[PDB]
């Protein structure tokens, strides 16, 4: 829903880095320009639930179910400077900047797991392409209006 | 009487050598004598020569060489820089007057005499 998009906007202004220049995923987009080093938020991960809350709210009566869940999101990192956007976010993943400009993004942050230099087959040439793993766990929620019980009428009965 | 392509490949034909190579070892320790010759032929590229991708990217030039000479696979055909081994899409109209053979580049240098 919005969690890519979102953890798209974390890597945005993590490293102070341009719209036009990240692209989501296993999308349709050209790119061009190989030296652009773009960045891809790849979500094709499964991510697996956790749990299934269920909370209720008493005044403004309606209630909430949750979906914890998480999803291993890699970063493919493009361009010339691939090596260096790979490096200096895998760094930078940690610091004030990013614990600190992460606010209301709904999505906690992992550390980065692990990275790799696999880069692309362009067709007897070779483009740099750097992929850093990193788990990010979320949570979907939706607000439904039910409504509250105020009594309970009934009866009982004995031998 | 068998039809002879020969004649019909004069006119393309162009100076070569041929070399093969007789392996010697003693003690299993390898060393090559060569046996060169002039002979004739014509030359063709054979398969476009591409750029493969690996470790690091190479390239081995084809050429597909005809000639009235008999022309084994254990053998190499030097006509500019480079010799060729004579191992693919070879045929032998040893009958019909000719025989034919792809080349591979053996990127090592050209075996003069060792």
């Amino acid at each position: 829903s919005q969690s890519i998009i979102n953890v798209a906007r974390y890597i945005r202004d993590l490293l102070d880095y341009d719209e036009n220049l990240i692209q989501f995923d296993r999308k349709n987009t050209q790119q061009s320009d190989t030296v652009t080093g773009y960045i891809v938020v790849n979500g094709s991960g499964v991510q697996n639930v956790l749990s299934h809350g269920s909370s209720y709210d008493g005044d403004a009566e309606i209630m909430e179910y949750s979906k914890s869940e998480s999803r291993l999101i890699t970063l493919e990192f493009y361009g010339s400077d691939a090596y260096e956007n790979a490096e200096l976010f895998s760094l930078l993943n940690q610091s004030q900047k990013a614990k600190e400009v992460s606010r209301g993004l709904g999505l906690t942050i992992y550390n980065v797991s692990q990275a790799t230099d696999v880069k692309q087959l362009l067709g007897y040439q070779y483009g740099n392409r750097v992929h850093v793993d990193f788990n990010i766990q979320y949570c979907p929620s939706v607000y439904v209006e039910t409504l509250r019980v105020d009594a309970s009428e009934f009866e009982i009965l004995v031998d | 009487m068998l039809p002879n392509m020969r004649s019909a490949l004069k006119m393309f034909e162009q100076s070569v050598l041929l070399k093969s190579v007789e392996t010697i070892r003693v003690d299993f320790v390898d060393d090559i004598i060569i046996t060169a010759t002039p002979i004739r032929a014509v030359v063709q590229v054979a398969d476009k020569k591409k750029l493969n991708l690996d470790s690091l990217d190479w390239s081995k030039q084809y050429i597909w060489v005809h000639s009235g000479s008999k022309m084994e696979i254990g053998q190499f055909i030097e006509w500019h820089g480079k010799d060729f081994k004579l191992v693919a899409a070879g045929d032998d109209y040893s009958d019909y007057g000719y025989n034919a053979w792809y080349g591979e580049e053996t990127l090592k240098p050209v075996l003069v005499s060792s």
